[PDB]
């Protein structure tokens, strides 16, 4: 299952 | 009513740091994990990316809240908390330790660390 991230203190996600 | 294992990892945070030459992560500030049914809540993150393999990275939790939560529709809670957790990709190692305990319909135990499998 794939790790996946939003950031809170720009505005957009990442795969990593 | 829904996959848990069908929906992807959802994660977030307030502090995010990688570095490519450390081969590193850090997130920081009540790190929220979730897929579906299952919910998993810590403060810190770490997982060493290598590459050259493919999908052998894990995720290691600590720093309070430190619980787990899952509902099944078909009547099966289960909930638990540590200090400590082990979490992965497919079925490669779990564990829970530092006040370890979980709780189910056919299942009771708690201790330093419990021993179940993904």
């Amino acid at each position: 299952v794939p790790i996946t991230y939003v950031n809170r203190a720009t505005x957009k996600c990442a795969r990593y | 009513v829904t996959g848990d294992t069908d929906q992807p990892i959802h994660i977030e945070s307030d502090q995010q740091s990688l570095d490519m030459q450390g081969n590193v992560v850090t997130f920081t500030g009540n790190v929220i994990v979730t897929q579906g049914t299952i919910k998993i809540n810590a403060d810190k993150v770490v997982v060493t990316r290598p590459g050259g393999e493919q999908g052998k990275e894990v995720i290691d939790g600590y720093g309070k809240p430190a619980t787990f939560y899952q509902m099944q529709d078909n009547g099966k809670p289960v909930e638990g908390h540590a200090s400590q957790m082990h979490y992965e990709l497919a079925k490669d190692f779990v564990v829970l330790t530092g006040n370890a305990y979980l709780q189910q319909v056919d299942s009771n135990i708690k201790g330093d660390k419990i021993t179940y499998l993904v």
